[PDB]
């Protein structure tokens, strides 16, 4: 009774398709294979169930490819979306029975192709904490360095997908003077300061 | 989902929210990092006895029913290798799961207050002409169990606003998170909230940070 | 001391008030009517394991430590012959005991509200000249667990007044008690209380019946 | 390992003495015998401890008579009071040991000798409930019958010791009219009504 998933991570863009592999192994004669997904808020949701006696089970945007002669089963998620970013588990399995899970594969969904836009950075203070705010920009090649002669801490930027399909980033940093600090950006071969917005 | 932060050689209560009428067996699963969810035990409810796994002696796991159709898994003599996410499950086919409960087992290395402490920010003055909008920023820090949930609400409504969080970055022994929200033009000068759910939040009630115009 | 009124085939939590720093073993005694106090089990606290008696299998008694130096005995699969007073004890020589906790195991034969309902009385008009005094009377009725405590207090003080209770007489399926107090001449026209402690009170807080002049 | 107490109840008046018996039986060579008392509010209080190797243990108003050749031990409560009304237990008995209790004897303490006084009864109503109140009277020979043509219930009287050393009694009773009801008393060969107090 073993379930093997030798896939660490996958990256597939929006409205494409993805196949996930699951090598089960058992000695029973009639079993079921369940598929579960785990949100980052730690919730398990039943996706699809493949009974090992009748043909391929599909339910909406999910499809299961079953190789009974081999030991391979495969989940298809067609027409991907933005909340298909989870961790997916293969389970093997009347009220007393247990499910045997695999180690789980992670699907990270990337946005589509967009023309390049420009950052338009800002800055905001709280006495000693600063925060450079970068507005929407499509390619993820960003460098959000700040300017201060007196540096204490500088955490990493946090790039996240906007609801427009582009990216936003915040980079915190604690300094002493915290008033003569102005952030800069090296996005897409053209430097963007924050003094042109100031006046 | 929440967190539990008991020390070593202690007892921990883990309750699950899965409300089901006329159950027969309640399974208990454990998920650790880079491993699989394994069943620890399952509790008969028509006979009230635990059936354990092939690995440990009795005197470690106990299923307590405080009321009818409510279950708590009590762990005993906590060791540092007991930490993970604990689910409860029932059959129907499918097997429903119970939203998880992280348990953290520490050596009492806190020694201070570990409540999330906000240091909120205000939108810049130049953003509020050439964008017709403004952005808040709600930085939290110095909180230990790391199961935290920041969501933004209106001045008086029940809507969840389009916040955009960040990664729970780790300091030398504590943690730090920040969330931020962009609001449009004609809903700008109102009040906004930065509700923060956490375990080591004073009086049990979660925080509620009010944001100016 | 209080009462616990769980039904058959249920679970019961029995906590003891005996607060002792650096205990080693916590014994648990049971006293039934016309019998002797016998030890059920004792709980090691440096190893966290129960040592039972020569009479029953495990899966019935469990000692839970919710906090440090606090203990709860959880009973499981309650039968009607489990009802009695439960103490907890520690050695020092002498053996201190822990104020008792009555457990009543019924077959859910209540079917209504079983809170104590007062029907208070006032002193007679002829008593209040030829005795320079007056007497109250505070009759309670229709309450099931019968572990009730009536005591009288002043309008604003922390004194216990010289009340004189009666026997907890039994109706057809409920119970009934009455207490009464005599007050002297120059403390007569004030306010008085008939505080009633019981398990099946509303919201857990005990009653407080105010008495007129 | 047995402890026998063949005494159901004792009645002894104030400032007298009482002996309670306890037949223990054991096979140990060194043991202790503890005495406990139980209030009606269910509280166990340690009274006295007799070590079976040295002489008779006394502590204040308690004294223990020890017969090592026989199996008899005996507690003396000299100069009795009013809160010596409890149930007394004999126990037999390093941190792991258990105590073996007996079935327990009950001591009910009676007041002293007083001259006879007279009842002086009253009455108090709540619409349908009545209650005859009897003031202080020393000998407990009371009969607190009420008068009504329309009777529903009549509970028993509750005779209790006053702080003056005499007795008070309340007898409830539910009736319909509940206004023309007047209680009477047959205490000590002289009938006491409640109409002489009314005017």
């Amino acid at each position: 009774q073993k379930v093997t998933q030798a896939q660490s991570s996958v990256s597939m863009p929006v409205r494409k398709a993805v196949t996930l592999n699951c090598l089960y192994e058992t000695s029973w004669w009639s079993y079921y294979i369940f598929w579960y997904k785990q949100l980052p808020s730690k919730e398990m949701i039943f996706l699809i169930r493949q009974g090992s006696d009748e043909q391929n089970a599909k339910s909406g945007r999910y499809s299961v490819n079953f190789k009974k002669a081999a030991k391979s089963v495969a989940l298809t998620i067609s027409a991907l979306q933005l909340e298909d970013s989870a961790k997916y588990f293969c389970a093997l399995g009347l009220n007393t029975d247990k499910l045997i899970f695999g180690k789980g594969t992670r699907v990270t969904v990337e946005p589509r192709s967009q023309p390049h836009t420009k950052p338009s950075v800002f800055v905001m203070k709280n006495g000693t904490n600063v925060a450079c705010l970068v507005k929407e920009f499509y390619p993820k090649d960003i460098r959000i360095n700040l300017v201060s002669s007196k540096k204490i801490t500088e955490f990493d930027p946090a790039i996240v997908i906007s609801p427009s399909g582009k990216y936003n980033a915040v980079k915190l940093g604690k300094y002493e003077d915290s008033n003569s600090v102005t952030c800069s950006v090296q996005h897409d071969n053209k430097t963007v300061h924050s003094t042109d917005f100031e006046v | 989902t929440k967190s539990v932060t008991r020390p070593t050689r202690s007892s921990a209560e883990i309750t699950c929210d899965l409300t089901v009428i006329n159950a027969f067996y309640i399974h208990w699963y454990l998920h650790q990092e880079g491993k699989a969810p394994q069943r620890l035990l399952y509790y008969d409810v028509s006979n009230s006895k635990d059936v354990l796994e092939s690995g440990l002696s009795p005197g470690k796991y106990y299923t307590h029913t405080p009321r009818r159709w409510s279950w708590i898994l009590i762990l005993r003599n906590l060791i540092e290798n007991d930490s993970g996410v604990y689910y409860c499950a029932t059959w129907d086919y499918k097997k429903l799961f119970g939203s998880g409960t992280t348990l953290v087992v520490t050596d009492k290395q806190l020694d201070a207050d570990v409540s999330p402490k906000p240091t909120i920010f205000l939108p810049s003055i130049a953003e509020t002409k050439l964008q017709k909008a403004g952005t808040y920023l709600c930085l939290l820090e110095k909180f230990f169990p790391d199961v935290i949930k920041i969501h933004w609400q209106e001045k008086k409504s029940n809507t969840i606003l389009g916040s955009q969080e960040g990664n729970t970055m780790k300091t030398n022994d504590t943690y730090m998170k920040f969330s931020w929200l962009t609001v449009p033009e004609k809903s700008l000068d109102k009040e906004h909230r930065c509700i923060v759910r956490h375990e080591n939040n004073k009086n049990g009630v979660d925080q509620e940070i009010i944001f100016p115009p």
